[PDB]
């Protein structure tokens, strides 16, 4: 089971966060001040890989320095970081295909699709996977879930479908539908041909999506031989189950633990609340995994760096975070908010379920009620917002402005509105 | 000094690292084992012949790992040990190369006014015996334990979990004419498994099992003749950071009823670094371990905090190898052993 | 507050004996221990005093005869026959006619029965859990095709949907609105239904207004559906039906399964 | 009258003050037996929510509908074994599980109302005034104590207020909901719980349907909260002339806490919970429920697992005993608010007589 390589999936659903990318991408984005990317390279090495494969695109070069900022590109690790180059917004087949025509792996690999903050331990999964390939020879792919965040209710966008079994633990169907935004369809197919041979079916929609596979060499040739696949959930494993192959297996496993793949802004905010809280355990910001990071855990649900000046006269509420170098003046009513590394502040801030990225510079007086601020977007004075409002790259807000509800903010120095160059929603100025 | 030469001159460096960030490594005994084997490392392959910059890089190294991990403090500590035991040894070696005395071991108006040899292999020799007090601690605090317990007495325990109290316990109820009764708290959030492994090996042995919730102390506290605990580290006006749940309140209902407290503790587990506020020294814990689901948490907040401080208003003796030593008084032992400059490195 | 309701008909499903004049469908002697004795034993366990067998068409003394002779009774049975009986509805047309002498909750089990289940524990889980239908699924034979299908939960335990296999379209079928509230749904395969139903206080306004049900199936346990629309007045605690599994080789009687009995009952 | 004794778990060398168990599971039931009261049996046995207050309430309804079902025999008389009837149901409680004083006192009401009316008047307008004067009763001695409760709060509770409680007491559930919606006020609400109970996770689950922010707590660690908090009401069950409180927990723990750090701890009551009877320590009558209630995993309450633990027989001795009714001090309660409004517990019988 030793020397293992991967494959990772960053770079892959911009757009879906529509208001930003125009300059930094996607995946480099902070959560509470430390960027996404890094969680996934720590359950790498946590796992135990030797060989690394990355995709870069869009907003490319700046992926690419970053990583070689990060403590890898140096030698003492067991793994390296390689780069593969692709065309300006792409599906996940083409690069599958350009993977197969280099051609490298020997034996088991891994590909995580999308932005993955998993705490599980996976030794004991990869031994299970070993264990039922040793079963039976015509067996591919891996595939986890969890039990979901209370009721499906919140969770609007991601109404996964999953159908399985309890002896041997395998799935066939998948299936999406909107629901109480526009209430439309009210109908499901499911497959008829074999189901006395497996006899115990378990059928569960309320599943947490995460989209990962421990894959064997089958999978490129796979991809090879069949060029019509463009996706790996929505058609492709599906594809395999119904009579592509005959014989072919796949695995289905499950963990109560916490693991969320982001994907939306209110799936996001509600990532960042549960980080907040004490959920996550093998991530934590007291334990500093960074080496650069020196946060720590206090009293009343607050995070804090060190270094830290404030005013006096004071209010604070729960679950909220205070980064290193932030100069406050009098003021902050801080409920449930992240505020990066350094923040001058002239004076009061009225939190309730706020967001503030890296270095902002906030002038004076702002009301703000569920809203983001994204990195180096200057606030003037008199920001007052609505709920789920988000704000992109280098948006100097100046002087007087009001906005409710869904309002989405530009960040090219070309779709959206409310803009980057001087007042955003009280004159049209810029590209 | 930062990470540059030390990853390719020592091999697992970057293991112990992540063992210490991401608690691969369990045991606060296993980590001081691993923190002299780092040491052993650094010394056999790495070559100086310079020994105040070595020193001084030692200091850093040490720094650097307390940095890393602001609550595991025996990594320091054996850092802390061995550079003493450089230190003294220099200093008799200087005396030599160059070519008075005081009214006790150590002198205080000497800080203030101006005061090739085979020492590599005095230097291993060290690492050794600082192995050999870690493994057999015990057997110099087993005569020094069975001094203190009487017949009729009941005994509670919270917080047991390492193999030295256990086997201080064993050694204990061997002479089983001694008669002691057990109270057992189960410790909510992480200490319950552990609790009942404990438990378990009681029952073994054939000890008087009674099986506590924390919420029921007062209730006891009357009845409860002798308290035992068993610390993860130790401090400089008497407190302790015990591992995990439920000491407290414990301590606080021993106060108000006046009633005896033991701990069992080793001086290498004691840290010179006085702890000054809640405010940092107490670690919290994970909500993961206490309800299901998460919709319900976006109004209420939950509060837990794993390993828990002690004020040393309560607790009255430290049954070591040494000896059971007096809280207001501990300082002084750490001292026969630690310094005044190896503090803030 | 405690009464029963035994239901009988006639041998119309059954093949190769029950088609002769003076034998009915309520005593069956199949495997030494007959067929009615099981279930008199079951209402004896239950502590239930008040309880009324209802009688078909055929056979209007002879149920009369069983329940005193032979048998230990000790209980006042009475056997009525009401008149609206036709068959081609086995019981729905009875409980119809008979809903002013519901004074309580009623419990419905039929004469044909092959039971071994600890039979306290489903009455209790009917009084405990705050619910209004509470009903029964058996594991398959397992002594050395097309069948039947059913839904589940597992934590509560609860019950959906019902339907079978010979009156549907080809592919199998999900409602939108019967997922978003409620989420997880379990489906199974080798559970076989034993027909044993409970009933709360608040059910006869359904049955004197508008019926709908066949085979005490159809408007039951599926008209629980308040999403979508709301269109048929609810009575109210919502309108919910529940469900709860077991291991014992004990079942439904309907095919080929009388001579499987038989060869059970020896043991 | 049913089944009694042979049943698991030892007699246990330390506490034995009352014994420890009873019907459960219902078989051979007696012919006369109003299925309310055994309804009520079959919850408390397991139950969640009530403590205290709301349970004699229950008690008294049943009672009222156990009243309106009673009419007067041809043979026997109104007062002929109504009385043994209430006494073998008294006993049929006890063998489920100890009562409290409140209920004792109710008892005695009814007693006293069985003396109260001659056997001569019209059966039918007997009950009819009967259940009235009853209703009255429970208004007076229940509702309006509560609202009394509450109105002595709104003067003695400061302009923004943080409040930090353990239990279920409705009144205090209604109390800061009161504070909440009503009158309202800015209320930092914490509650504490144990292992085997969920009482102060429901009062946080419920103060947040009715929207306040919450704060939820365990044993492990109270101080951390502490060193800020201001104001605190604790479990009140039963008060007795000495001046403690039997109460629910370790309350008494956070009590010592208050105590020695600042503030006074103090507890609203109803004029009708007092006693007459009197203890001093958590050994005096203890109140007990099945180890069985911390075998299990925490998390929830219904889970059925597979691990480690289920061992009171199985291995070498392994007694795994608990309590559910505690001490509560003297010198720390110094509020009392009633039906009489005002007082100390010091003045543990000042209203006993005055009644």
């Amino acid at each position: 089971e030793d020397r293992l390589q991967a494959v990772v999936l960053t770079d892959s659903y911009e757009t879906r966060f529509m208001p930003l990318t125009a300059v930094k991408p996607r995946c480099l984005l902070p959560l509470a001040n430390v960027p996404l990317i890094e969680y996934t390279l720590e359950f790498l090495a946590k796992a135990g890989v030797h060989e690394v494969f990355l995709i870069c695109s869009s907003h490319a070069n700046q992926i690419n320095d970053y990583i070689e900022n990060s403590k890898w590109n140096l030698p003492w690790s067991p793994f390296k970081i390689t780069t593969i180059m692709s065309p300006e917004a792409r599906c996940t087949g083409d690069v599958m295909r350009d993977l197969d025509n280099r051609g490298i792996i020997t034996g088991d690999f891994i590909l995580v699709s999308g932005d993955v903050l998993t705490n599980i331990d996976f030794s004991k999964m990869l031994e299970f996977h070993k264990k039922m390939h040793l079963q039976d020879k015509d067996h591919i792919s891996t595939m986890c879930l969890s039990k979901a965040s209370t009721y499906p209710k919140t969770r609007t966008i991601e109404p996964a479908a999953f159908v399985l079994d309890k002896s041997t633990s395998r799935c066939i169907y998948y299936q999406d539908l909107p629901l109480p935004s526009s209430r439309e369809k009210t109908s499901i197919q499911i497959d008829p041909e074999l189901l006395d041979n497996v006899d115990e079916f378990v059928i569960r929609n309320d599943l947490i999506d995460c989209r990962i596979d421990i894959c064997t060499s089958h999978v490129p040739l796979i991809f090879q031989e069949n060029f019509d696949y463009q996706s790996l959930r929505t058609d492709f494993v599906k594809g395999v189950i119904s009579s592509d192959i005959l014989g072919k297996h796949i695995y289905a496993y499950l963990t109560d633990e916490y693991a969320v793949r982001v994907e939306s802004w209110q799936t996001y905010d509600t990532i960042s609340q549960d980080f907040l809280g004490r959920w996550c355990y093998p991530l934590v910001l007291d334990s500093n995994i960074q080496d650069d990071q020196t946060y720590s855990y206090e009293s009343r649900h607050i995070y804090k760096e060190k270094d830290v000046v404030l005013a006096q006269s004071c209010k604070i509420g729960k679950c909220t975070a205070i980064g290193s170098g932030t100069k406050i003046g009098e003021g902050t009513k801080i409920e449930n908010s992240v505020i990066g590394r350094n923040c001058q502040i002239g004076e009061n801030i009225r939190i309730k379920n706020s967001f503030i990225w890296d270095d902002c510079i906030i002038g004076n007086n702002s009301i703000i009620d569920h809203s983001l601020i994204a990195s180096n977007a200057t606030l003037g004075s008199n920001v007052r917002l609505n709920d789920g409002c988000i704000i992109g790259f280098n948006v100097k807000i100046d002087d007087n402005m009001d906005l409710d509800r869904n309002t989405k903010i530009s960040a090219s120095p070309q779709d959206l509105d409310d803009q980057t160059l001087a007042v955003s929603i009280v004159g049209d100025k810029g590209v | 000094h930062p990470n540059a030469a030390t990853s390719d001159v020592n091999v697992t460096i970057d293991t112990f690292v992540a063992k210490l960030k991401r608690r691969q490594v369990q045991g606060s005994y296993a980590i001081a084992l691993e923190t002299l084997q780092l040491l052993m490392r650094f010394i056999s392959a790495a070559r100086w012949n310079h020994v105040n910059d070595l020193i001084e890089q030692i200091r850093d190294l040490g720094n650097s790992l307390e940095k890393a991990h602001p609550t595991a403090f025996s990594c320091g500590n054996v850092i802390r040990r061995i550079l003493a035991v450089l230190r003294d040894e220099v200093e008799e070696d200087t005396m030599s190369t160059t070519v008075v005395a005081e009214p006790l071991i150590s002198s205080m108006f000497n800080l203030l006014q101006k005061p090739k040899t085979d020492y590599r292999q005095v230097a291993i020799q060290g690492i050794k015996d600082l192995i050999d007090e870690i493994k057999n601690i015990d057997e110099g605090i087993q005569q020094i334990a069975i001094d203190l317990i009487h017949d009729h007495e009941i005994l509670l325990t919270p917080t047991p979990d390492s193999k030295t109290v256990l086997k201080f316990l064993i050694t204990a109820r061997e002479r089983s004419n001694r008669t002691f009764t057990v109270l057992v708290t189960e410790g909510f959030p992480n200490n319950t498994k552990n609790a009942h492994e404990f438990a378990k090996k009681l029952a073994q042995h054939n000890i008087e099992t009674l099986v506590v919730p924390d919420s029921a102390v007062f209730a006891l506290m009357s009845r409860v003749g002798k308290v035992i605990i068993g610390t993860k580290a130790v401090f400089v006006n008497g407190g302790t950071i015990s591992s995990n749940s439920g000491v407290s309140s414990v301590c606080e209902c021993a106060r108000e009823f006046r009633t005896p407290v033991f701990a069992v503790a080793g001086l290498y587990k004691l840290s010179p670094l006085y702890p000054f506020d809640v405010e940092k020294f107490v670690e919290f814990g994970g909500s993961q371990r206490i309800l299901p689901r998460m919709d319900p948490r976006k109004r209420l907040d939950t509060v837990n905090q794993i390993t828990d401080y002690v004020p040393p208003e309560n607790i009255d003796i430290y049954i070591t190898n040494v000896g059971g030593f007096n809280p207001s008084f501990i300082y002084r032992i750490a001292w026969d052993n630690y310094k005044q400059i190896d503090v803030h490195l | 507050s405690i009464q029963a309701f035994v239901f009988c008909g006639k041998g119309s499903n059954l093949a190769p004996m029950q088609h002769s004049t003076r034998l009915p469908k309520a005593l069956l002697p199949i495997g030494n221990r007959p067929m009615i004795e099981y279930v008199l034993d079951w209402c004896d366990q239950a502590d239930f005093k008040e309880i009324s067998v209802v009688a078909p068409v055929d056979e209007i003394e002879l149920i009369e005869s069983g329940l005193t002779s032979f048998l230990n009774s000790n209980h006042s049975h009475h056997l009525q026959d009401p008149k609206k009986i036709n068959f081609i509805s086995t019981g729905e047309s009875l409980q119809k006619e008979l809903l002013p002498r519901i004074n309580g909750d009623f419990v419905i089990l039929p004469c044909d029965f092959v039971t071994d289940i600890p039979p306290q524990v489903l009455v209790d889980q009917f009084r405990n859990r705050d619910d209004n239908n509470l009903a029964m699924t058996i594991y398959y034979k397992n002594s050395l095709k097309q069948q039947q299908f059913f839904t589940v939960y597992s934590e509560i335990l609860l019950d959906v949907y019902s339907q079978r296999d010979v009156t549907k379209t080809k592919y199998l079928q999900i409602r939108s609105h019967l997922l978003w509230n409620y989420p997880n749904l379990t489906v199974s395969t080798k559970l076989l239904n034993s027909f044993i139903y409970f009933c709360s206080f608040e059910l006869c306004q359904l049955l004197k207004l508008g019926p709908q049900s066949m085979s005490r199936q159809a408007s039951f346990k599926d008209p629980f559906t308040g999403n979508q629309q709301q269109q048929n007045p609810p009575t109210t605690i919502f309108i919910l039906p529940n469900e709860t599994l077991f291991i014992r080789a004990n079942n439904l009687n309907a095919y080929m399964d009388a001579n499987r009995f038989v060869l059970k009952i020896k043991s | 009258p049913g089944i009694s004794s042979v049943i698991p778990t030892v007699l246990e060398q330390s506490f034995d003050n009352s014994s420890l168990i009873s019907v459960k599971e219902l078989l051979l039931n007696k012919d006369l037996i109003h299925p309310s009261i055994l309804l009520l049996t079959s919850h408390l046995a397991h139950y969640k929510i009530v403590g205290s207050i709301p349970r004699c309430i229950a008690m008294l309804e049943v009672f009222q509908i156990v009243i309106k079902d009673y009419q007067t025999p041809k043979g026997t008389t109104l007062s002929r074994n109504l009385t043994s009837y209430l006494s073998h149901q008294i006993d049929l409680l006890k063998k489920a599980r100890p009562l409290s004083v409140t209920m004792g006192n109710a008892i005695r009401w009814l007693k006293q109302e069985i003396s109260l009316i001659d056997p001569s008047t019209p059966d039918k307008a007997a009950k009819k005034d009967l259940c009235e004067k009853i209703g009255q009763f429970a208004k007076e001695k229940i509702e309006l104590a509560d609202q009394l409760i509450i109105d002595n709060a709104s003067t003695q509770i400061e302009e923004s207020t943080t409040i930090v409680t353990y239990g279920s007491s409705k009144v205090l559930t209604e109390l800061l909901l009161h504070n909440a919606i009503s009158l309202k006020k800015n209320i930092k609400v914490i509650v504490v719980d144990s292992r085997p109970l969920f009482e102060g996770r429901k009062m946080a689950e419920t103060l947040r349907n009715a929207g306040v922010n919450v704060m939820y707590a365990l044993i492990t660690s109270l101080d951390t909260i502490f060193n800020d908090v201001d104001y605190v009401f604790l479990g009140a069950h039963s008060i007795l002339s000495n001046g403690f409180l039997y109460s629910r927990a370790g309350t008494a723990m956070l009590a010592m806490s208050a105590k020695r750090r600042n503030i006074p701890v103090l507890v609203c009551c109803e004029s009708l919970k007092f006693s007459q009877r009197v203890q001093l320590d958590s050994v005096t009558f203890n109140e007990l429920a099945d180890p069985n209630d911390l075998v299990n995993i925490d998390y929830e309450n219904p889970v059925e697992r597979r691990g480690n633990k289920g061992a009171l027989l199985n291995q070498f001795i392994k007694e795994r005993k608990f309590e559910k009714k505690k001490l509560a001090m003297e010198n720390k309660p110094k509020g009392n608010k009633i039906g009489g409004k005002k007082g100390s517990e010091g003045e543990s019988k000042d209203a006993s007589n005055e009644e």
